[PDB]
């Protein structure tokens, strides 16, 4: 088991709507059929800074 | 054309077949009215007086009037929040400035919402919507039949070119939204 953090940089003039989605799936050389464990996606709300 | 009506005024047009009943609600309307002036003259002794008509301006507060229209196919509303409804013929319904409601009814109608936050119902038939790349948000329903929304009628303004450049619209009929100022404000969207 491996746990790690991946850092992202968000542009200050970004246009992502109000709802941004991230998608990730794992792969290996053994080349076996895809499964629900292999795929994951989660949804996060977005707000825009205003002054 | 009711384009002389101000922002505080409104009209409500209802169809009784081929005849139209128009209810005008004018708040603090300014109306000419004719009265009787009185000029007087003394002539060295006891006075002789006269009178005469005199048109003048006055504001008479709240007024409600019921106009009647026959054999009229096109109506233009004022600068207020109008409610305009058509009939089974082909109508030109324009709202002008303000948050107008336009309903065409049956037939092939042309619908111009103008400025403001308009709600526009086309009804049955093949209807035409004319838009102007404004800053407000509009609600548009086409109804039955094949309908068309057009954005090419108006030439783009100078400030539009300055703020946006050469970008126009992002339209998607699956989402049902048309973004007239993409990535500059998120609330200038027409819902179709
Ligand atoms: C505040 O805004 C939300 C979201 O509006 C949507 O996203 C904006 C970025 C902009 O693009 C808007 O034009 C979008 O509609 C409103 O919530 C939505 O409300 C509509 C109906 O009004 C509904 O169909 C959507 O499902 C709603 N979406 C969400 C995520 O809530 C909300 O109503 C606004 N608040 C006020 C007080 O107007
Ligand atoms: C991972 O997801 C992407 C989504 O574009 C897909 O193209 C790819 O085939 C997927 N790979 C696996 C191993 O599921
Ligand atoms: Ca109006
Ligand atoms: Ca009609
Ligand atoms: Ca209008
Ligand atoms: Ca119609
Ligand atoms: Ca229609």
């Amino acid at each position: 088991e491996v746990t790690f953090n991946i850092t992202f940089d968000v542009d200050s003039k970004a246009s992502l709507g109000n709802k941004l989605l991230l998608k990730a799936n794992v792969t290996s050389e053994n080349n076996m059929p895809r499964t629900n464990k292999t795929e994951f996606q989660l949804e996060l709300p977005v707000k825009y800074a205003v002054y | 054309s009711y384009a002389a009506l101000g922002r505080q005024d409104s009209i409500t047009v209802s169809a009784d077949g081929e005849r139209f009943n128009v209810r005008k609600q004018l708040n603090n309307a300014n109306v000419y009215r004719e009265g009787v002036a009185t000029q007087t003259t003394a002539y060295g002794k006891r006075t002789e007086n006269v009178q005469y008509r005199h048109v003048e301006l006055a504001r008479v507060g709240q007024l409600v009037e019921v106009d009647t229209l026959e054999h009229v196919q096109h109506i233009i509303g004022g600068a207020g929040n109008d409610s305009i409804t058509g009939n089974a013929h082909d109508n030109f319904l324009a709202g002008g400035s303000g948050d107008d409601r336009l309903d065409g009814g049956a037939g092939n109608d042309t619908l111009v919402g103008g400025e403001g936050q308009n709600t526009v119902i086309g009804g049955a038939g093949d209807d035409v919507f004319l838009q102007d790349l404004g800053v407000w948000s509009n609600q548009l329903d086409g109804g039955a039949g094949v309908d068309t929304v057009k954005y090419n009628v108006h030439q783009p303004s100078e400030e539009r070119l300055e703020r946006m450049g050469d970008t126009g619209i992002h339209a998607d009929l699956q989402k049902g939204t048309v973004e007239k100022w993409p990535a500059l404000n998120l609330f200038s969207v027409d819902h179709v």
